């Protein structure tokens, strides 16, 4: 096991038939982070629902372990997951259609595994609502940090964290395929949630991106500024009908360099002058994912 | 009673509704009002995504309440356009994209003008006014690009 097993052509989760929403979110969530590892480990309890075990076993044993030891997962295994998904929610295109990661997270975490809600929020002084991720919503600076968006979205609905989340997935402010509130967003490397708690820090570990119809992923695999990878479950294709896709994972240290710059410096930079894969991280963010700090060394 | 539904795009949409109506119901009104299909709609109140089977009552939504609307952002694939030398370029598209605007995406990515682009699929040359869906391209697929 090692970084270099993860990197290359024919690495990551092989996409197949509109699967990129699923491939990329699983890659974000499990390629390097362990924030949700327990979800793959909690024993079946009597309150668990029908496919609990088959699903857990599939994720751990045929998806995540191979991803982590071999650097690669065949589309057949994802397709097995998608069928289970479709059996839990029929006629919702889980085996063939473009979907939202939100849809995927909710069926998987809420219905099948029965993950305790990741976020507990109180529209302040009211009582708590449960969710798995947070939607930035607010009224239209040109390049905001995700720190600002979270603060602004919280103030806009008078919200607070009921308790400190371990895994905070934040959805960027977009309205369909055709509208982005912001042309570029600065994904804060660290989030300070102190002034948003009822009663401190979190570290960026992934960004799930999409320009209009294909999801890809950026992942932070170490504390170093340059320790970023990019994953496309459909980087290349072989064949025609019975053709198959070739996923790719690539080092993208430039991301680290652009995130040493300020929002206003990035704002002045034309997206066509942004190098490597960094353009997509800065312009196409869909979800930013934060965890209880494990990679960092406090100083 | 009246409620307000604010889009992320800045438009506020006002709706006549009753305290016990379902989230399904509200969505249908929004469709009729703005043409957004209900399966794309995500309604939020107080940071809480509102579930289809429950009522306004159930989320304590009342007189003059404002809701947030955001749209699902579906995705999954990328088509491939290959040259004969074996070089590949990828594009994000919908089934409903015209061949014209697929070429326009190629003009935007690489330099090439659409007048000089011959796009081929299943041995057939692709005509500008048709869509990808006309040619049964419904997921990641391979087109050939030949130059004129």
């Amino acid at each position: 096991m090692g970084l270099e097993v993860m990197v290359g052509k024919k690495k990551g989760i092989q996409g197949h038939y509109n699967s990129s929403y699923l491939d990329s979110t699983l890659f974000c969530l499990f390629s390097f982070s362990s924030v949700l590892d327990t979800v793959l480990l909690r024993p079946r309890s009597k309150t668990d629902v029908e496919y609990y075990k088959e699903t857990q076993e599939l994720l751990r044993t045929e998806i995540v372990n191979p991803l982590r030891i071999h650097g690669y997962v065949c589309a057949t295994k994802i397709m097995k997951l998608r069928r289970i998904l479709e059996k839990v929610e029929a006629a919702s295109g889980f085996t063939s259609e473009q979907k939202d990661p939100e849809e995927f997270l909710n069926i998987l975490f809420h219905h099948i595994l029965r993950v305790d809600p990741l976020l507990r929020l109180r529209s302040a002084g009211q009582k708590v609502q449960d969710c798995y991720f947070y939607q930035i919503f607010m009224d239209k600076v040109m390049v905001p940090t995700s720190q600002q968006l979270l603060e602004w979205s919280f103030i806009n609905s008078d919200l607070k964290f009921a308790e400190a989340p371990s895994c905070l997935i934040i959805q960027m402010p977009r309205f369909g395929k055709d509208f982005k509130m912001f042309n570029k967003i600065f994904p804060s490397l660290e989030l300070d949630i102190t002034d948003l708690l009822d009663d401190q820090q979190m570290e960026l570990f992934a960004v799930l991106c999409i320009e209009t119809s294909h999801y890809v992923a950026f992942v932070k695999y170490g504390s170093a500024d340059s320790a970023w990878l990019f994953f496309d479950s459909m980087a290349d294709r072989d064949g025609g009908q019975n053709g198959f896709n070739i996923p790719q994972v690539s080092r993208c240290p430039e991301v680290g360099e652009y995130l040493k710059m300020t929002p206003e410096e990035l704002h002045a930079l034309d997206p066509k002058n942004i190098q490597g894969y960094a353009r997509r991280l800065l312009c196409d963010a869909y979800m930013c994912m934060y965890q209880s700090p494990t990679m960092s060394l406090y100083k | 009673m009246q409620i307000f539904v604010k889009t992320l795009t800045g438009k506020t949409i006002t709706l006549e509704v009753e305290p016990s109506d379902t989230i399904e119901n509200v969505k249908a009104k929004i469709q009729d009002k703005e043409g957004i299909p209900p399966d794309q709609q995500r309604l939020i109140f107080a940071g809480k995504q509102l579930e289809d089977g429950r009522t306004l009552s159930d989320y304590n939504i009342q007189k003059e309440s404002t809701l947030h609307l955001v749209l699902r952002l579906r995705g999954g694939m990328q088509i491939f356009v290959k040259t004969l030398t074996g070089k590949t370029i990828t594009l994000e598209v919908e089934p409903s994209d015209t061949i014209e605007n697929v070429k326009a995406k190629i003009q935007d990515k690489e330099g090439i003008p659409p007048d000089q682009q011959r796009l081929i699929f299943a041995g057939k040359q692709l005509e500008d006014g048709r869509t990808l869906s006309d040619y049964n391209i419904q997921k990641e697929s391979t087109l050939h690009l030949v130059l004129r």
